[PDB]
């Protein structure tokens, strides 16, 4: 025989708990990775995102290490 | 159901090879106790609401985990609360019991916001079939108070938390109580229960106010929603025989897409329309009824002066088949009876509360083609003829047509 229900709150703040958002936790990274890409996507024209971080990037890095030849560059 | 008790309460309980166990209160509480009109209605949506121990919220989420479920209804006997659980979950559903009886914190916002509109939905609801009304216009007219207060709360008498918290106060008492456990260990539920209301009132036995008097009449309904009339015989002395005739008498169909071979149901041959006799007993008075409901007012005519036919071609001669019949059919009816969880609560009940010994299906008497045309030899030549009438009223029959 029962005489209870057997049951705990868990811990809540606002209406989240932490097994809801532990589901979201990896969306939360996917979301990460597209604000990371499309920042860095914006900003690839700037000399210094190139300089930095694109020119470093194996193999594909190349890419952005362009020099114009000084007799085709009045400054 | 052995029979017993436990701290004052009568206690009934059957043992059974289920996994499932109906719990039931019953409570001498039903419309013909109520104080105030529809009091007793107000009661019975007043249980599991807010207790002292556990809110109705806390209430619904826990009955939710065990997968129980509630049923709460009124009659003019009693109130009854029924809960269907797993057998195992039993002393939950007694503490809540005892909650309900002991602590209930009758609070005006809930009789305001969810007493109440839920007691005017569940009348809306009952009042859509126009049988229904005729009927509970028919006990009006027969007993005028008593039997005859309305079962349900009406809009025009509205029931206060006074009203309801003082008609609580003496229902809520070992005297007016009885617990009837189907699929429940009989010796378990005696000692829940007897540690479980040992500290409810003991109280005194409600009862009518006045003694029950019978009046013969008509009323007349007027509605837009349907059709339909009753035709009904009070009865002074009620005794077993009017369940035979009524079963007889018929009217329902034994078989899909046919009319019957009852009286009744042959009555309404090339009609859209339905009839049912059905017998009330209430222990100190009876009520015969004769219930047609249709779309045409014109047919409902029709069948009124067919069925009121029927009943004294009946109090001429019965044939032995039909008297054999009538045995089957009443035996049957019996029988399921004892079954349903909502009407065998209340036939159990009935022992406890009061005193009447329940007729087991059974046990069920045979009543002899005299014993039956006599009995409806009585209804044909009543002094007191009621006929509730609903729907488009000008066009359905008198009871001085009929
Ligand atoms: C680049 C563009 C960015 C768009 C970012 C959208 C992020 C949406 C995340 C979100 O809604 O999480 C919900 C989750 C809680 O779940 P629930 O309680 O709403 O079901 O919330 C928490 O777990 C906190």
């Amino acid at each position: 025989y029962v005489k209870k229900p057997s049951y705990k709150i868990v811990p809540h703040f606002l209406g989240f708990n932490i097994p809801t958002v532990s589901k979201w936790i990896p969306i939360f990274g996917i979301w990460g990775a597209a604000a990371g890409i499309g920042a860095l996507f914006l900003i690839e024209g700037v000399p210094r995102t190139r300089q930095d971080i694109l020119s470093k990037i194996p193999i594909i890095g190349e890419h952005w290490i362009r020099e114009i030849p000084a007799s085709d560059n009045p400054f | 159901f052995s029979t017993a008790e436990a701290a004052g309460v009568k206690v009934a309980a059957q043992d059974g090879q289920s996994p499932i166990s109906d719990l039931s209160v019953v409570l001498r509480g039903g419309s013909r106790y109520a104080t105030v009109p529809g009091v007793s209605h107000i009661l019975e949506k007043f249980a599991f609401q807010n207790t002292v121990p556990k809110s109705a919220l806390r209430f619904v989420r826990e009955l939710e985990l065990f997968g129980g479920k509630l049923y709460t209804h009124t009659t003019r006997e009693h109130i009854v609360l029924r809960t269907q659980f797993l057998k195992q979950d039993l002393p939950y559903f007694v503490d809540a019991f005892a909650n309900v009886l002991k602590e209930t914190k009758f609070q005006q916002f809930e009789l305001t916001e969810r007493v109440a509109p839920v007691a005017e939905l569940d009348l809306l609801k009952r009042e859509s079939d126009p049988a229904f009304t005729a009927l509970e216009a028919a006990h009006e007219v027969a007993f005028r108070t008593g039997l005859g207060n309305s079962v349900y709360a009406q809009g025009y008498s509205p029931v206060t938390l006074e009203d309801v918290k003082e008609f609580a106060r003496q229902v809520y008492a070992k005297q007016n109580v009885a617990v009837v456990g189907n699929n429940v260990v009989p010796a378990d539920l005696q000692q829940l229960v007897g540690t479980a209301f040992a500290d409810l009132q003991e109280g005194s036995k409600v009862t009518q106010a006045g003694t029950t008097t019978l009046h013969g009449g008509e009323a007349r309904v007027r509605t837009s929603t349907g059709n339909a009339l009753t035709i009904a015989l009070p009865i002074a002395e009620p005794k077993p025989v009017y369940h035979a005739l009524a079963s007889f008498l018929g009217g329902p169909a034994s078989m899909p897409w046919s009319v019957g071979a009852s009286p009744l149901a042959q009555a309404t041959v090339g009609t859209h329309t339905s009839v049912k006799a059905t017998y009330h007993n209430y222990g100190d008075a009876g009520l015969f009824a004769i219930t047609i409901k249709g779309d045409s007012p014109a047919e409902i005519s029709q069948v009124a002066h067919k069925a009121v036919q029927a009943l004294k071609d009946t109090g001429a001669e019965v044939t032995e088949e039909q008297a054999a019949r009538a045995y089957a059919k009443s035996k049957f009816a019996a029988a399921e009876a004892f079954e349903n969880p909502d009407s065998s609560a209340s036939v159990i009940g009935m022992e406890l509360l009061s005193g009447v010994s329940r007729i087991a299906p059974e046990n069920v008497q045979k009543f002899t083609p005299a014993e039956l045309s006599e009995a409806a030899a009585q209804l044909s030549a009543s002094a007191k003829p009621v006929v509730a009438a609903v729907g488009q009223v000008h066009a359905l029959p008198f009871a001085d047509e009929l």
